[PDB]
Formats: structure tokens, sequence, C-alpha cells
């Protein structure tokens, strides 16, 4: 059982998870843009930029987050900004679409110019990830987990984000035995799948270098492209 | 280069 302060911690979290959404406009451009790689691809270049626009609002809410030395902040948000793009994504592939999006959205995704080499590892994750029946409380907690994870290159206060990484992993091994107390090892089990979720920096590298279709200002800004 | 995520940051 949660602590009251443990409580109060996730109601903020939560209250800051639930602020910025998926934009109908977008929503609608899955179902009714043509089908076509350029256009598939810009469908999800204008996702992705949504996405870094609702990471940094999420982020900067974090308890204590303000406080970091400023570089350790950027260090953070670069560091993280790929793997948390694939939790958000995996969170709207299987729970935030009707039957029907998801299916053209993995269709529009398998033909956007990408390689197989990044696809066949992307779904993958999505199922592994679907096959944990997470809670919307569950990935708001793993996505602040994994933006402030202390071991990114170049962060010089590596104990005060330790310290802000902690409670927010105490409380999900709480959730992990409350909502399942049937699996005592579902914890270590969502813990798994950011260890898949950092592969996909590598990946995510390798689609980058592998190109020149242009990208935003901003996610040229935040992938270093 | 750090100019639109600072802004982001730095914002209110
Ligand atoms: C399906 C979803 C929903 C929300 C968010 Cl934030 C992202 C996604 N995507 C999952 C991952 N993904 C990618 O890696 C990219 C990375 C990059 C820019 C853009 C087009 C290409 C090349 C694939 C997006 C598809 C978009």
């Amino acid at each position: 059982e949660l602590t009251p302060d443990q409580q109060t911690l996730l109601h903020f979290i939560m209250d800051s998870y639930n602020k910025q959404r998926m934009p109908q406009e977008i929503t609608n451009k899955i179902l009714k843009e043509a089908f076509s790689a350029e256009e598939n691809f810009l469908i999800l270049t204008e996702m992705a930029t949504n996405h870094v626009q609702v990471l940094v609002e999420f982020t900067k809410k974090l308890p204590g987050f303000q406080t970091l030395d400023h570089e350790d902040q950027i260090a953070l948000l670069k560091g993280s900004a790929v793997e948390a793009m694939f939790l958000r994504s995996a969170e709207i592939f299987n729970k935030k679409l009707p039957s029907g999006h998801s299916d053209l959205l993995e269709a529009r995704i398998r033909n956007s110019g990408i390689s197989d080499e990044y696809i066949t590892p992307m779904f993958s994750f999505y199922k592994s990830i679907g096959e944990l029946k997470m809670t919307q409380e569950e990935y708001a907690l793993l996505t602040a987990i994994v933006i402030l994870s202390p071991d990114r290159q170049y962060i010089k206060d590596r104990e005060a984000v330790e310290k802000l990484q902690e409670p927010l992993l105490d409380v999900l091994q709480k959730l992990c035995k409350i909502h399942q107390p049937e699996n005592p090892q579902h914890f270590a089990c969502l813990l798994g799948r950011l260890t898949e979720l950092r592969t996909f920096n590598h990946h995510h590298a390798e689609m980058l270098m592998s190109w020149r279709h242009k990208f935003t200002p901003l996610l040229c800004e935040i992938w270093d492209v | 280069d750090h100019q639109l995520l600072r802004y982001l940051l730095d914002k209110d």
C-alpha cells in the first residue's frame, strides 16, 4: 500500500502525464491522409515532433528536475528522447486508439522508408510491452524513470539524478505488487523492457545516418541531426 | 545549439 506522500507524488505525476494527449488533427491524418512512403513518413515526423513538445512539458514538471544543473537538464532530455518516444508510441499503439487506427498506423510505419533492421525490433517491443497489460500509472512512472536515468552520457551530477529517480521506482514497485500479486516478478519484468528500450538508441542512430526527407528543427536539435 | 530545447525548458 502507498504511503500518503507516495500518493501525493503519484497524483502529481499523473496530473502532468494526463495534461497533454494526441491532438485530433494528427489522429485523423492517420485515418484520412494518402498512403505513400513520403506521406507516411511525414505523419510520423509530425507525431514525433508533437511528442518532443509533450516530453519537455512533462519533464519540466518532474519533482526536482528544475533544481538540476542546466547542462544536466539538457543531457537528460537528449539522452531519453528516443526511448521515451518509443514508450509513448507503444502506449498509443496498444491503448489510446480504435482498433482501426492501430492497424493503419502499423501499415503506415511499415511503409515509411524505414529499414527492416529497425521495424522488426519495434513491433516485437510493442507486443512485448502489450503483454504486460500496463495501466496508465505504470506508463507515466516508467516514462519518468527513463527520463531521470542517471547513467546518461555527460551527466555531471549523477547522484542528484538518482535521488529524483528512486522515489518513482519505489512507487512503481508498490504498484506492481498491488495490481499483480499473482506475479511477484512483475516489477523486474517491467524493468526488463527498459533493457529492450535501450536498444532503440542504436537502431535510431542507424536509421538517422541512413538518410539524406527533412525532419523538423526541434527533432534535429534533440536528435543531434 | 541549445536554442529550441532551452526555450522550451525555460519558458513560462
Ligand atoms: C507511432 C508513434 C506514435 C507516437 C510517437 Cl511520439 C511516435 C511514433 N512513432 C514510433 C517510432 N517512429 C520512428 O521511429 C520514426 C523516427 C524518424 C522520424 C519519424 C519517421 C521515421 C524516422 C520513424 C518517426 C515512428 C513514429
